[PDB]
């Protein structure tokens, strides 16, 4: 999600968005594209459901 | 008539339902994608990375150490030079990794 | 001859560089080895080779 | 960031979650109909080449 305010530094806001795509399946794709949907890094062969 | 072994093996560690629910010897419920979205991607859905788990995602893949293309206790295997040339085996397996 | 080795082996240990990646992490409890923020993998897969 | 650093290393802040998931299932249904349940009307075909 965009539109929130930022943190003021945004070293640390990197930073948390790394750790914050660690430790978990769905995120955001490194690349963090500009205009765009956001959509996570797209799935190869699909998953039990 | 020596009814034995053929070892794999699956370092270690979580709680309670993989080897307590679940589960096999060289790692995950799974599936390559036969036939669907298309046939050359086996190097990541069968050897890079993109994703989470195609059974187990709770933790990424079996044991903390052999998960891709030319490694070792499987270097018990594979089979183009000469293991399949100078003692013959189906070995331990022979479609497990081929 | 041992102590301006103080001063020539620190000061060109003298600018920092910018993320410290990959050998010498310590201190988290489990299945940390199981998502990774954090490296340990790509030089980490089955010692002996 | 205090959030990142106990969160993985074990600790257990004082706040609690409650999770929700939505799950989906395949069903077979079961229909029952009166006699005159639909007033239904029919037209004249006609045909575009």
């Amino acid at each position: 999600s965009r539109g929130g305010v930022p943190m003021l530094h945004d070293n640390v806001t990197e930073s948390l968005r790394r750790i914050t795509a660690s430790g978990g399946r769905l995120n955001p794709t490194e690349p963090l594209p500009i205009f765009g949907g956001l959509r996570p890094a797209t799935s190869a062969g699909i998953a039990r459901g | 008539q020596a009814s034995v072994c053929e070892f794999v093996a699956m370092p270690v560690s979580t709680d309670l339902q993989y080897f307590r629910t679940a589960c096999n010897p060289r790692g995950r419920a799974s599936g390559m994608l036969y036939m669907g979205d298309r046939d050359a991607d086996i190097e990541a859905i069968m050897f890079d990375h993109t994703q989470s788990d195609v059974a187990y995602t709770d933790r990424a893949t079996l044991n903390p150490w052999a998960s891709q293309k030319h490694s070792y206790g499987d270097r018990l295997y594979n089979g183009t030079y000469n293991l399949t040339g100078a003692s013959p085996i189906y070995s331990p397996c022979f479609k497990f990794f081929t | 001859t041992l102590d301006v080795q103080m001063g020539r082996f620190m000061e060109t240990w003298a600018d920092m560089m910018p993320h410290h990646p990959h050998w010498v992490n310590e201190h988290l409890t489990i299945l940390q080895f199981i998502a990774p923020s954090n490296p340990r993998l790509r030089f980490e897969l089955n010692p002996a080779f | 960031i205090s959030l990142t650093h106990q969160l993985r290393t074990g600790f257990h802040p004082g706040i609690a979650f409650t999770v929700v998931r939505q799950d989906r299932f395949a069903t077979e249904q079961l229909l029952y109909a009166e006699r005159a349940s639909e007033s239904y009307f029919v037209g004249q075909i006609q045909v575009h080449h």
